[PDB]
């Protein structure tokens, strides 16, 4: 059988067709004889049913990466609910397994994830909001707020965390630049003149939600969704939408932004808990946001 | 009014249930059509029983609908169509009512998804343009052949539905697209976060789970979640 | 270019070419087209001193050139208790990423693994064995052992 063969064996016997080919190539293609011996090797495997060894061999020759973009990496850890030490088993055997860094490790994955989170995009405020503080790289806030341990007074024994309002929404604004870019694509307005005049409508939701089931009963998820995005550039422009989402109802985009452990009746609890996203989002609706999307500084209301 | 306001809501209609009213007293309706109101104002503890029992085995002849508790979607769904109509119209004795209560459930799906949509302005505008003289002839049906029950009482469903909806739509422009149902849906994962992402202790738990949340509702790690 | 053109204009400009491979085929090695143009490729390849590719084309072809053994494939959805619907869902993704099948699907996964459970491989027993049944091929059994279920008996 000529795989049988050797080297030697296999040129004596195709140096025929090796000629043909290379005057067919050099009458047509320039004589690139490798570009002619691919394409005409695909197109034998694509007739035999064998997607699997031409899609490989394609994917050995340009491109032939073997890198997994570790945020794609990060999504596949949580968008399919795996857990961390079950992730790290599994790289430890895919790597062993087959010669590829294909998963990268547990600790660049968190790295490359902290970008994502809120807290990391830079922001001005015009003016500055009111009483708040101007920092903008606080994360993860614990829920109390500040709340005097003496028991003397009402029990600060509720548990709740939740991010800053701003911060949080920088970041969805943030992660959707790319969204409102191609949207000015589309629209093809222009890029040196849009940047003041952005309305974004926000929808919020609190709703009640009882007894997570275990061997802690009640509990509220506040959360927010981004809506949509107009512009209000130049003239009276009733309404130029940017961007209207398209699934507004799909859990899939719906962000959590507080969570507390109290019950949906009682005014009390309730109150004293979410006094804090009430204020913000009062003081919110009147001073405008900057931010830096697509190397431009852009202004923003709510 | 009693009581100190203090979250700024725009009184929205909820786009998600918005209907289980009109279908149970529909319900009840077909039920005192079998039973006669305008002529027995006075029923018993059982006539009202046995008219239900008789109008739902003749759904399950007809329609092939099963008795239930209370009015879910699919249920409500195929509750309210002609067919349907027509087959409880085969028990009611009379046969004016039966026309009036025909062209009634017909101006109900007339108007229907004018509330469940989320643009008509361009996806039904026709129902929209309608839809104040549908509900016009709506009550005028409700009051002159019905009042019998509507003389002091209304759900609170049947005044939103017919009162307010094509304002509203013109205020906002849909009705479905601030539908409540949406976060209540995430509610599936927060509950079920809790039970394979645990840290697991209350002054922790806490900061994963709304960690793991977060990064699942963003865009930018959907996006990349293609799948054709 | 030849590259960047569609499956049908390759065709189109390749098909006299493809004739003559073909007739030389089935003058020297009965049709055996495929493999014949392999090795055109190999020592094309072979000849542009990029052995490294070479090696792994030859490693494709006979080899294992569907990227991974599907017999850790399958080690990994239990070794680390995954779920299955979990196990399609990864798959989706990592293949749709980038450019090439690393994760074996599911129905193949499944008939590949078939093997490994008990009552697939003949065998014999010298003597026969006393008041057992003669198979080989039955697979998981139901531990109930035929009880009538008769419900005047213990149930
Ligand atoms: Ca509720
Ligand atoms: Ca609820």
């Amino acid at each position: 059988h000529l795989l049988s063969l050797t080297r030697r064996a296999q040129k004596h016997r195709l140096r025929d067709l090796k000629n043909q080919v290379k005057t067919f190539a050099e009458k047509e293609e320039g004589g690139d004889v490798k570009s002619v011996c691919l394409t005409l090797f695909l197109l034998a495997l694509r007739a035999g049913n064998e997607h699997k060894q031409a899609d490989e061999l394609e994917a050995m020759m340009q491109g032939r990466g073997f890198g997994l973009h570790p945020a794609v990496c990060l999504a596949i850890r949580v968008n399919t609910f795996l857990s961390c030490s079950q992730y790290h088993k599994m790289y430890r055997t895919v790597k062993a397994t087959s010669g590829r860094q294909i998963f990268q490790p547990l600790h660049t994955l968190r790295n490359a994830e902290k970008e994502l989170l809120p807290g990391f995009h830079q922001f001005e405020w015009q003016p500055a909001l009111k009483n708040v503080s101007t920092s903008w790289d606080v994360g993860i806030i614990d829920g109390l707020s500040g709340w005097t341990v003496s028991v003397d007074d009402v029990p600060a024994d509720t548990i709740s965390r939740r991010f800053r309002y701003d911060v949080a929404l920088v970041s969805a604004l943030k992660d959707l630049e790319e969204d409102i870019m191609e949207g000015l694509r589309e629209r093809a307005l222009d890029d040196s003149m849009c940047t003041s005049g952005f309305t974004v409508v926000v929808k919020e939701s609190c709703d009640g939600m009882g007894d997570v089931s275990e061997k802690p009963e009640k509990a509220v998820r506040f959360s927010f969704t981004i809506m949509s995005i107009s512009i209000r550039l130049e003239g009276e422009d009733d309404g130029i939408t940017i961007f209207q989402e398209q699934k507004p109802n799909s859990e899939l985009s719906c962000r959590p932004l507080c969570l507390m452990f109290v019950d949906e009746s009682d005014h009390e609890t309730l109150t004293a808990i979410l006094g804090p996203v009430v204020a913000e989002r009062k003081a919110m609706m009147e001073s405008r946001l900057i931010i830096s999307v697509g190397g431009l500084l852009r202004s923003f209301r709510f | 009014v009693s009581a100190k306001p203090f979250m700024e809501t725009q009184p929205t209609l909820d786009a998600l249930h918005c209907d289980i009213g009109n279908a149970t007293e529909f319900y009840k309706i077909f039920q005192d059509e079998i039973g006669e109101v305008y002529q027995k104002p006075n029923p018993s503890r059982e006539e009202r029983r046995r008219w239900r029992s008789t109008l739902d085995k003749q759904l399950r002849k007809k329609m092939k609908l099963k008795p239930v508790m209370r009015m879910n979607g699919n249920y409500a769904r195929r509750l309210m169509t002609r067919e349907a109509v027509e087959a409880v119209c085969e028990l009611v004795p009379s046969e004016e009512r039966r026309e009036a209560l025909l062209k009634l459930m017909d101006l109900y799906l007339q108007m229907k998804p004018v509330w469940r949509s989320t643009c008509p302005s361009r996806d039904c505008p026709d129902q929209l343009c309608q839809y104040s003289y549908n509900s016009q002839q709506f009550a005028d049906l409700l009051s002159s052949m019905f009042k019998y029950r509507y003389d002091g009482k209304i759900t609170n469903y049947l005044h939103k539905t017919l009162a307010h909806v094509p304002e509203i739509v013109e205020r906002d422009g849909s009705i479905g697209a601030w539908a409540s149902e949406g976060n209540e849906s995430g509610n599936k994962l927060f509950r079920r976060f809790r039970k394979m992402n645990a840290r697991q202790s209350k002054t922790f738990e806490l900061e994963d789970i709304l960690k793991h949340h977060w990064l699942y509702t963003s865009k930018y790690l959907q996006k990349f979640m293609e799948a054709h």
